């Protein structure tokens, strides 16, 4: 859907 | 100062709904992304996924039951944020998923500026509270762009390390800005030098979805780890963590007025905290007919009692609430 907060790995 | 903490924590014990509106349509998504009051708090604007900015007059809404917007503006794409100007009563900005930053006359619906430089989805915009010409936007392109209402192109840009999810100007300086990044941190900049941040606040484990100024000395951030965090401008690590709500995925909204913080939750409820105590002050449960509160805002009436705010859930249900 929408209003989805992003996300960072970080590898 | 303990007694004052007590008297402030027990100031409110109940909530009273004053109105109920619907942002919607064909049973489609009607999530409300942003709710903001104009300078005089005479009108409030609502923006979300239906690609429509709906403006309402506050006094007309809290009377009778049938609520038609004073002015409705159809947009090209889904909207993520809005912000009224503190200098011009009719000036109202908007950011959408195209990365566009549109300046509106919230009444006439006219477009005086259409900023198209962001290359991906734009999450947040905000007007400078001490400079009438300036505003700012942040996008998924790892960029925070500065706009002047008297110019077509951006005047400056800060390059972040990951996605920018929220931006905000300080209410105590025309040169201080803060933004929450996907790198789980809150960055604090003096726009005179952008090389070069002033502070980088670490503590969150997920992306900082929201970040508001409690004052000129304290910031509150919301991240998708079921955590609110209170920071001092001088201390690189948080002063206090607020838990009790469920925010692991969505932009559930964050709003601050003086000494009180309110944020949405994924149990279809709004949570209210006092900024000097970690435990929940009170909770309001939305009715229902996966639903999450999506936007909240204080009716910060200058020289008065900020006893009323507005919240809106993912079902499109919007409610004005007075703290009793």
């Amino acid at each position: 859907s929408d209003q989805i907060v992003p996300e960072y790995q970080e590898d | 100062e303990f007694q004052e903490c007590l008297s402030k924590f027990t100031r409110y014990n109940s909530v009273r709904p004053l109105a109920t509106l619907s942002y919607a349509l064909y049973n489609g998504s009607s999530i409300v992304s942003s709710i903001e009051f104009d300078r005089d708090c005479d009108y409030f604007a609502i923006a979300g996924v239906t690609k429509k900015i709906k403006v309402y007059e506050y006094d007309t809404v809290i009377q009778d039951a049938i609520h038609y917007p004073e002015n409705e503006m159809t947009c090209n794409s889904k909207i993520s944020c809005i912000s009224w100007s503190s200098y011009h009563k009719n000036l109202l900005a908007s950011s959408d998923y195209e990365g566009t930053v549109i300046l509106w006359d919230g009444f006439t619906g006219q477009r005086s500026k259409v900023y198209q430089e962001h290359e991906k989805r734009c999450w947040s915009v905000d007007f400078n509270l001490m400079d009438p010409k300036l505003l700012a936007s942040g996008s998924d392109d790892a960029k925070v762009k500065l706009w002047s209402t008297n110019l077509d192109n951006s005047v400056a840009s800060i390059e972040a390390k990951a996605n920018v999810c929220c931006v905000k100007f300080s209410p105590s300086s025309r040169y201080h800005l803060a933004f929450g990044c996907a790198d789980h941190c809150v960055h604090y900049y003096d726009l005179r030098n952008t090389k070069q941040p002033i502070m980088v606040f670490k503590g969150h484990r997920k992306a900082v979805s929201y970040a508001k100024f409690v004052s000129g000395e304290e910031i509150v951030s919301a991240s998708t780890d079921s955590q609110l965090k209170l920071w001092n401008v001088g201390k690189p690590y948080c002063l206090r963590s607020f838990k009790g709500h469920i925010n692991e995925k969505n932009f559930v909204g964050l709003a601050s007025n003086g000494d009180y913080i309110a944020c949405g939750s994924e149990n279809n409820s709004l949570y209210l905290y006092y900024k000097g105590l970690s435990k929940t002050l009170l909770t309001f449960k939305f009715d229902t007919v996966n639903e999450f509160v999506s936007a909240v805002c204080w009716r910060a009436l200058p020289d008065g009692e900020s006893n009323v705010l507005i919240a809106a859930n993912s079902q499109g249900t919007i409610k004005v609430l007075e703290l009793v």
